[PDB]
């Protein structure tokens, strides 16, 4: 019983233009994801995590080496992203225009399907906001904004979630809350789910990490 | 088009400015071209070049304070031609809705006054001036939100 | 020989609307900064690290209790800011238009007085960009971007200098370099530095910690 | 004035091609007073108009672009009079090259013109129009840079 992976990095690098020399962001990073797995990527301020991350999401294209989401064979990045990738953003990045609903139903819109008003409903109860799916952005707090998030993140079914330090806005106790509801839909909706945090009080709630150091990628299990 | 009408009626108070002024600005060359049927022609060609720049300036402040949302969406993974649709039917939607009251409401007052000075009211008179006003400001609109397509969706990723 | 604080916090606290809730972004914090010491905030991210260094900063009013800078009673925030504090922002926040040596003239240009080229390129030298004053901000590294912004933030002579986790986009070697240089003109310049840091490779260069826990503050030495 | 300035030179392109702009409108202004001395003076009334919203509409946006410098500059410590004289006097400042390059172009093919269709050039006809679109510019500055004393300094405290 061997899974095939949902997301393989190998050796890949990302060389920035830094003033007039050049800075080597990522150096031949090497990781693996499989359905079920929650995998911390963890390191000092600096040291390349959210430019794994953004490789990781098809945000950025690598200078050298692979980034292969397996079943998007053949898509660019874009539709890679709309079609498989969920993005638990550091900011809540919600539209001030929309309810909390909507938030997720436009996720179906520019998926090119009618919004299922429904499911919408579903996941906003799922995340711990029954019945909020009419608040507006100003009614939310901190912790329910990004609750929303993680929500609108799920609607589209992905098989690959990127957060990124999602609790760095919020007290021990939210924290705490947000990761354990962000380990809890990994394992239920079978995610690969790549998060990046800088909080020890949260590697317990991880199946392995990434540690990162000045661009270089090490896959751990301790 | 979906968060485009969203936002409408989020800001329902900018946008109803701007209609009302794109309103006001197609119902005097309705009753300029009435009044008309060199200088009075020079007087609407000028007229029209106006309510396209008043378009253009709107739309490209509009762009710029949405460049975020824009990002998000992009970073979602939202198409060139999704972004550049909803831009594009936002304004259009506010030019018609512009258009078409100042037209109606200019028509109605021609066949008011038509007594008093000599109005010759047409509906050539009022569509052809809609809907040239209404091209005029989707010119000026694709040449606003030309870079809605440019947003970087790493944007999304910071703080 | 007991010198007098240079900044002093006393019971500060900031409470915020969290949508239709309210989050105490800082409660009742207690710190006291004399000249020539570095001391280093620390605390998992949404401890309110960064609203402590606010407060600190004049950036914000505390909604109760008391930040004093002694030697700047009678003036507003603004002026405090502008008389008194340096400002080590985390992003370099250089004016694009502006020369490195124009990123520091500009703050004698709006202290009233007569900018001081000399002055502006012996701190450039002091920073290690010796030379480097006509560099525009496209040609500095990330490094020399942050290296600028502290020279900056030492034109005017403040008393008080507040460093915002300015390492948090550097790899190890530069985040090292750029601790170094803070603590060494923290004891040349005799300023009161506040740090925000959350890489602990760092704490070895303070004289002593405010650890932050769920807005709560500690003095700690150890 | 130091970043004012600063800006001016750094970003040449824009701000001459909206300088070359304005000088032309002042210019086409010059000479339309010129021949004047009905129809006449409601066009240079609706151009001065013209000239006013070209530059609210620049310089709108190019304040909203602005917006992240000058909270880094209220955040060090500058005031809010201090970036007020700063924006005011950018603005004055590429306003004036504008209608002075405008004017002085426009007297000299006035003076060249005057033989072939009766043109009035006297130094009112050249300077009220100068001052006068140099004085509707500022106004329409102060209203576009209404809100540049408004910027959060928290702002430079993000990413």
């Amino acid at each position: 019983m061997s899974a095939a992976p949902v997301l393989s990095i190998t050796n890949a690098s990302v060389v920035y233009p830094d003033g007039i020399s050049t800075v080597t962001a990522l150096d031949s990073a090497n990781v693996e994801i499989f359905p079920g797995e929650l995998v911390a990527i963890v390191g000092e301020s600096g040291s390349g995590k959210s430019t794994l991350l953004s490789i990781a999401g098809f945000l950025q294209e690598p200078t050298s080496g692979t980034v292969t989401l397996h079943g998007a064979e053949g898509l660019d990045a874009t539709s890679t992203r709309r079609e498989h990738i969920g993005f638990v953003f550091q900011q809540p990045n919600l539209l001030g225009s929309l309810t909390a609903r909507e938030q997720l139903l436009i996720t179906d819109h520019l998926r090119g399907i009618k919004p299922r008003k429904d499911r919408a409903d579903e996941l906003l109860a799922r995340v711990g906001l029954k019945g909020l799916g009419g608040r507006r952005v100003a009614q939310l707090s901190g912790g329910q904004r990004q609750r929303v998030n993680i929500a609108r993140a799920l609607m589209g079914n992905p098989q690959l979630l990127l957060a990124d330090e999602p609790t760095s806005a919020l007290d021990a106790r939210l924290s705490k809350e947000i990761v354990e509801l962000l380990r809890d839909v990994t394992k239920e909706f079978a995610l690969a789910t790549l998060m990046v945090t800088h909080d020890r009080s949260q590697l317990a709630y991880a199946d392995r990490f990434v540690e990162m150091a000045d661009g270089k990628a090490l896959q751990t299990a301790k | 088009m979906f968060l485009g009408i969203r936002d409408i009626r989020a800001a329902a108070g900018r946008f109803a400015l701007i209609a009302s002024v794109v309103g006001l600005i197609t119902l005097l060359i309705v009753m300029l071209t009435g009044l008309t049927q060199s200088s009075l022609l020079s007087m609407q060609a000028f007229l029209y070049i106006i309510s396209a720049l008043v378009t253009v300036a709107f739309l490209t402040v509009w762009t710029l304070q949405r460049t975020r949302d824009i990002a998000v969406l992009a970073a979602l993974g939202a198409s060139k031609r999704y972004l550049l649709i909803d831009a594009l039917g936002q304004a259009a939607i506010i030019l018609a809705a512009g258009v078409a009251l100042g037209a109606g409401i200019g028509a109605l007052l021609g066949w008011l006054i038509a007594g008093s000075v000599p109005f010759s009211l047409g509906w050539v008179s009022v569509l052809g001036p809609a809907l040239g006003i209404w091209l005029l400001g989707l010119i000026g609109a694709t040449i606003a939100v030309r870079n809605v397509t440019k947003v970087d969706p790493q944007i999304a990723l910071g703080a």
